[PDB]
DNA sequence: AGAGCACCGCAACCAAAT
RNA sequence: AUUUGGUUGCGGUGCUCU
């Protein structure tokens, strides 16, 4: 039986730019702040000009990340593979101010953290460490002018014994809780968004491993720090004008016992002028609901996308002209009847599942992986670099080569290439960093964010909707 | 941006130009514990064998239709049905038993090579025949060049002193693949596998860094010679990976799927083709 | 209580990238 | 947990059979 052989057929996708001030296009993130500068500095009084940052660190960490953030805030130089930052004074980058309040410094005591030694277990310990985690940001919230800003330098020695902690709960089985989506979900009800800096960032010498050079700890902090402050780095450019982008993605019920998957929703829009805003997750799943498989059924389904479009007409006051549901898993018959009887009220829909693959992978016989932006069709394969190397910059930034993304399943009004066009630009709008691009778009990874931790909310807290609480 | 080069990519999948389509069902069968006398090993060598038991038939390749059958004279008498490809390509449960008969054909195929099954993460990795010794393995290319890599090698330190004290074992993740109606792949995944002394493996966590420390500085040239060196090894020579059974054959063509793409340079690379 | 394929989640350590 | 990329290990689910 000769087999009929695969067609391999490719092409490359042109690299979009992102609208910095003045409405400036520029590729790259880093070099587009420089120039130019953040999206939100002429457009109008969203831009922070005054920042005040409170701390729960102890006492050494405290003067640690302040003594950082007062040598990093005002420019750090870069060599030829780091571009450097330019500052985040009121005349130098980010043209936003730091400004360090004495009133709003909470501090971790040592009668506080040798309390935490009483408890027998290591169930109690963790749950009086976020105990004290939760009492030190209501401290903070219920001032009469509470902190635009928290970093929490939290100590080694706790983070060593509580940031991780697994044991057996009887009913439940093995359970694993992290401090980070205990203490993010904690400053959630108090509405403060945080940032945990350890003693690894604050106190790396230069020339020294496993942290990066002090341009991109700059870097990736401080427009993690501008963004969270309110304000917008930068916004794309090619994007439509009423795509209502849903990132949906599953995730395990907490415990080794408990059999079930739920799910995790981003909606990604565009507000007028202001460009994307993210959205996400204004409730809690019932314990009811569930879902035995990995996917999710038809009621869940209809219930879902109901509230998509209940987020849709509430802060643009239009139905959506498109939805693009993006999802880790691949559409099964149950699911796919549901997601299109419920998107009746919608022109357009265009369900779309991708993961990156596991064993197939392009190479090249040069010494730099394969580019950024390919679509190599294997037949019906197709597979997007959303990584490698990048012709803008001439470098890859990474290490070993770049997973493909495969596009698993599609079905829609639209074409692979015109959503695979979508995708990477979606891809670039991580906040969390200044990195040039990602593998996941923004819409599959803040719904990895937020479903990691509905896992740790305590039920009759309401999460909020914003990428600044999930960061 | 400023000008457009062709360039020609590479993966890492071996397209697979003859496909078995005749699964001779064989609905009377012994259980799993048992099936050892199917004897009958043929004169010619290049025959294999694989089977499988499933709802009780002796679901295989050997043409167990007739009388004299390399397969299971006594297990199976003459009692088939001759299920084809065509008829099962539509059932997603009938192409499940075909890929898996297929596993069980390359890793019947990897037997004359010595390349030892963990049979849990589905890696075939050397090991060297003989204890405390390395393995270092010769192999002829596509081209005619002939080469050898080491294998089950034992890194000596590089300050002049005692070996490393762990065997960096060389293993591949190969996977088969449906690339159209009827288009195949067979696709080949590059790996390591480490162990203390040989013949023992590292537990789940050092293997976890010595696997990271290495691969990240493997960048997209050294990952490609690899692939390379393993469609010459699954080869030795005569470049197309076959395997017979009897009017039956599987072989596959050992041409890595190639393409072009028009893309601006990269200075300081400039590929030889 | 197992075998097999196909496809997913998530937890540890690395390394700053030719 | 400044950050992303990738590797490794563990487990779960769907389907079929014993
Ligand atoms: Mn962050």
């Amino acid at each position: 039986m000769k087999t009929n052989t695969a067609t391999v057929r490719c092409e490359l996708f042109e690299e979009p730019s992102l609208e910095f001030a003045s409405s400036r296009l520029h590729l790259c993130p880093k070099r587009g702040i420089t120039i130019f500068g953040p999206r939100s500095l002429d457009m109008g009084k969203r831009h922070p000009d005054i920042v005040r940052v409170g701390f729960i660190g102890t006492g050494e960490t405290i003067d640690s990340a302040t003594r950082w953030l007062e040598s990093c805030a005002d420019g750090v130089e870069g060599d030829v593979a780091n571009y450097r930052f330019p500052g985040f004074r009121a005349d130098r980058g980010f043209f936003s101010d730091l400004s360090f309040d004495a009133e709003t410094v909470e501090r971790l005591t040592l009668r506080e953290l040798e309390a935490l030694a009483r408890p027998r277990t290591k169930r109690e310990r963790f749950e009086q460490a976020v105990a004290l985690l939760d009492d030190k940001l209501r401290l903070l919230s219920q001032k009469d002018r509470p902190p635009d800003y928290v970093v929490l330098a939290l100590p080694t020695e706790l983070v060593k014994a509580q940031g991780r902690v697994d044991y057996y709960d009887k009913q439940d089985g093995e359970v694993h809780r992290d401090l980070r989506r205990a203490i993010k979900a904690s400053a959630m009800k108090y509405r403060l968004p945080t940032q945990i800096l350890l003693q690894r960032t604050t106190e790396a010498t230069p020339g020294s491993k496993d942290v990066d050079h002090l341009s991109k700890c700059a870097w990736n902090f401080f427009t993690g720090l501008y963004y969270k402050t309110g304000g917008v780095p930068w916004i794309p450019a090619g994007l439509s004008n009423g795509t209502c982008y849903v990132g949906i993605s599953f995730h395990q019920l907490l415990g080794s016992k408990n059999s079930g998957y739920f799910t995790g929703l981003a909606q990604a829009f565009d507000e007028q002028g202001n460009g994307l805003v993210l959205r996400g997750q204004d409730f809690v799943w019932d314990v009811g609901k569930h879902g035995n498989s990995a996917h999710m059924p038809a009621p869940i389904a209809e219930e879902l996308v109901s509230r998509v479009l209940k987020r849709y007409r509430d802060e643009l006051k239009q139905s959506p002209r498109r939805v693009v549901i993006h999802k880790t898993t691949e559409f099964w018959p149950e699911e796919r009847a549901g997601l299109q009887s419920a998107l009746s009220g919608v022109d357009q829909f265009d369900l779309v599942a991708v993961r990156p693959t596991e064993d197939i992978r392009l190479f090249r016989d040069a010494r730099y992986p394969i580019l950024r932006g390919s679509h190599i069709s294997l037949g019906d394969m197709h597979l997007l670099y959303t990584t490698g190397y990048i012709s803008a910059l001439q470098a890859f930034p990474h290490g070993h080569v770049p997973l493909p993304l495969k596009l698993t399943d599609h079905l829609g009004d639209s074409s692979i290439s015109t959503v695979l066009r979508e995708l990477m630009v979606l891809t670039k709008m991580n906040w969390n960093s200044a990195n040039f691009g990602g593998l996941l778009p923004i819409t599959l990874r803040f719904s990895k964010l937020v479903g990691e931790i509905m896992k740790e909310i305590p039920n009759s807290v309401d999460p909020l909707p914003q990428f600044k609480y999930y960061m | 941006p400023e000008a457009m080069v062709t360039e020609t990519v590479y993966s890492n999948v071996l397209p697979i130009t003859q496909l078995p389509h005749y699964v001779y069902s064989g609905p009377c069968t012994v259980p799993e514990a048992e099936v050892k006398t199917l004897i009958k090993w043929p004169s010619d060598k290049r025959i294999l064998t694989p089977y499988i038991i499933r709802g009780g038939r002796l679901y295989a390749f050997n043409d167990l239709k007739d009388y004299e059958s390399p397969f299971a004279t006594i297990v199976d008498p003459y009692s088939a049905q001759r299920h084809t490809l065509n008829e099962w390509l539509d059932k997603p449960d009938e192409m499940r038993w075909y890929v898996e008969l297929l596993n069980r054909t390359v890793n019947k195929i990897t037997g004359h090579l010595r390349l030892k099954l963990d049979k849990e993460h589905h890696r075939y990795f050397f090991e060297p025949d003989e204890p405390g010794k390395d393995k270092s393995v010769t192999y002829q290319s596509v081209g005619g060049v002939r080469s050898e890599r080491k294998v089950a090698w034992n890194p000596h330190f590089k300050h002049n002193d005692m070996p490393k004290r762990y065997w960096e074992h060389l293993a591949v993740g190969l996977r088969f693949h449906r690339l159209g109606d009827m288009a195949w792949g067979f696709a080949i995944r590059p790996e390591r596998r480490f162990t203390k002394d040989g013949f023992e493996s590292l537990e789940g966590k050092a293997t976890g860094k010595k696997s990271t420390k290495k691969k990240s500085r493997m960048y997209n040239f050294d990952v490609l010679k690899e692939v390379q060196f393993w469609r010459d090894f699954l080869s030795q020579g005569n470049p197309r990976i076959t395997c017979l059974f009897g009017k039956q054959a599987l072989v596959i063509d050992n041409s890595l799927m190639s393409a072009a793409i028009t893309w601006p340079e990269i200075s300081g690379d400039q590929a030889n083709r």
